[PDB]
């Protein structure tokens, strides 16, 4: 609902429920779990269909959510370790993944 | 990367006996440490978790202590069952590590190797090649050094050793060495020697054998 | 019950690339994390990389970021390693394991993929008779067998079509030229040996080899 966020020709996808994720060891299994409300509920991204397939949104989705979302966060005195911006990267992708797949399913 | 370091290397049991090895990590890791066994040709095999606690099908005389980075692995009474490499590993960070490892062997009374030495075959000189072969058999501690030597003159080229996993029944070990020379090289000499340097004797225990003879 | 199944053997050319495949069953597949593990002959294990079946987030040893890539197929419930440009450092047996539910402990084990890399072809072994030949006493004669130039593992040896078998060692194979040698000796009693007959028979499936070699005295 009101997914123009002009922009600038980006879009603001609507909120995602957070999902369970596993990084694989101990210590960031519960880093993600006291951090994760940090990181970005919803995606920016360019209409699918200025796209030549999902890999190449999906690779964009990432870097202007991150993006403005860190400027954001920046402005609020916050900042990102190298941690937070690896566990964003893999949580934002998903979150990419599956606005594509419903942007791409837009076209019946 | 948080280093693990297993100790001892190797650990001489007495069946029924109780016996602990330890892992030490380079780093604190709280209780991020699971240990693993590991048999001959089989797969590793998780037998404790988290420093402490048991897994579904493990036999109870396996426990674990420790937290930080200290960590011990203790088995109340060895079956024979358990005679194995053992292994520690940590998930706090990555990457993941591994400890180097602790074999464990069986205590046994020490016994000097059983030494049989052999001349090519008249088959395989007949295709030009020469294999002399020593056999060292049911010899313990596992501990042995091999040296060859021609005409009184040693020799550390051309030989190829091979090792036995401890003996089911008399935990004993055995090893195979193999000299191979050309036919035409080993012509120019008459005298061969498989000279053995084990525990059991501070003499080392020569076999050999002339050609002329 | 959770089962995670390997191929037994991969022989691979030097240079190749290989993938190896570990199939798992008995769970909900994107569950858990599935790893990597390496063993070199007589050594340790070696993390290789872990990989998170939902989305394939991976993580490697830095080592191997570049020679292993690690992949699933969710419909068939399996975890791929390809490794590539394979070379003797990376003939070893290679395991896939599960970790727990957000804990990692390494819970199920593969059977491992032993891969073995060699420009090596299918070679017979040349099988010789290791007879003493003079003054040996113990009541006991020591005999022997050697398998000199074959390719690939394995081959089997029993004495005397297997009716021997308390005295006897048969050695692992070691690497002799690009090839495998092993040793086989059986420790018999003086009676029985020349008396009687002692053969070693060697068979080595793959190039449908099967030879009986009679102990002969000088
Ligand atoms: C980082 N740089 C590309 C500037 C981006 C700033 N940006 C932007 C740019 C050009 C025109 C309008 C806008 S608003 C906006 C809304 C969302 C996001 Cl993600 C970016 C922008």
């Amino acid at each position: 609902g009101a997914v123009v966020g002009g922009l600038g020709g980006y879009m603001l996808g609507s909120a995602m429920s957070r999902p369970m994720i596993h990084f694989g060891n101990d210590w960031e299994d519960r880093y993600y779990r006291e951090n994760m409300y940090r990181y970005p509920n919803q995606v920016y991204y360019r209409p699918v269909d200025q796209y030549s397939n999902q890999n190449n949104f999906v690779h964009d989705c990432v870097n202007i959510t991150i993006k403005q979302h860190t400027v954001t966060t920046t402005t609020k005195g916050e900042n990102f370790t190298e941690t937070d911006v690896k566990m964003m990267e893999r949580v934002v992708e998903q979150m990419c993944v599956t606005q594509y797949q419903k942007e791409s399913q837009a076209y019946y | 990367d948080i280093v693990l370091t297993q100790s001892p290397a190797i650990l001489s049991v007495s069946p029924g006996e109780r016996v602990s090895f330890s892992c030490r990590a380079s780093q604190n890791i709280g209780t991020s440490i699971h240990w693993y066994q590991q048999r001959t040709n089989e797969s590793p095999r998780l037998i404790i978790k988290y420093a402490s606690e048991s897994i579904s099908g493990i036999p109870s005389r396996f426990s674990g202590s420790g937290s930080g980075t200290d960590f011990t692995l203790s088995i109340n009474s060895v079956e024979s069952e358990d005679i194995a490499d053992y292994y520690c590993q940590q998930s706090n960070t990555w990457p993941y590590t591994f400890g180097g490892g602790t074999k464990l062997e069986l205590k046994r009374a020490d016994a000097a190797p059983t030494v049989s030495i052999f001349p090519p075959s008249s088959e395989q000189l007949t295709s030009g090649g020469a294999s002399v072969v020593c056999f060292l058999n049911n010899f313990y501690p596992k501990d042995i050094n091999v040296k060859w030597k021609i005409d009184g003159s040693e020799r550390q080229n051309g030989v190829l050793n091979s090792e036995t996993d401890q003996d089911s029944k008399d935990s004993t070990y055995s090893m195979s060495s193999t000299l191979t020379l050309t036919k035409d090289e080993y012509e120019r000499h008459n005298t061969y020697t498989c000279e053995a340097t084990h525990k059991t004797s501070t003499s080392p225990i020569v076999k050999s054998f002339n050609r002329n003879e | 019950q959770v089962q995670l199944q390997q191929s037994g053997t991969e022989l691979v050319m030097p240079g190749a690339s290989v993938k190896m495949s570990c199939k798992a069953s008995g769970y909900t597949f994107t569950d858990y994390w599935m790893h990597w593990v390496k063993q070199r002959p007589g050594q340790g294990l070696e993390w290789i990389g872990s990989i998170d079946p939902s989305d394939s987030y991976t993580s490697h040893n830095e080592k191997f970021k570049g020679k292993a890539t690690l992949t699933v197929d969710e419909s068939s419930s399996t975890a791929y390693m390809q490794l590539s440009s394979l070379t003797s450092e990376d003939s070893a047996v290679y395991f896939c394991s599960r970790s727990g539910y957000g804990y990692y402990a390494m819970e199920y084990w593969g059977q491992g993929t032993s891969v073995t890399v060699s420009s090596a072809k299918t070679t017979p072994p040349s099988v010789y008779p290791l007879a003493p030949g003079g003054g040996a006493t113990n009541s006991m004669v020591t005999l022997g067998c050697l398998v000199k130039g074959y390719f690939p593992e394995p081959v089997t040896v029993t004495w005397n079509s297997g009716s021997l078998s308390g005295g006897v060692h048969t050695f692992p194979a070691v690497l002799q030229s690009d090839l495998y040698t092993l040793s086989s000796s059986v420790t018999v009693p003086s009676s029985t040996w020349p008396s009687e007959t002692v053969t070693c028979n060697v068979a080595h499936p793959a190039s449908s080899t099967k030879v009986d070699k009679k102990i002969v005295p000088r």
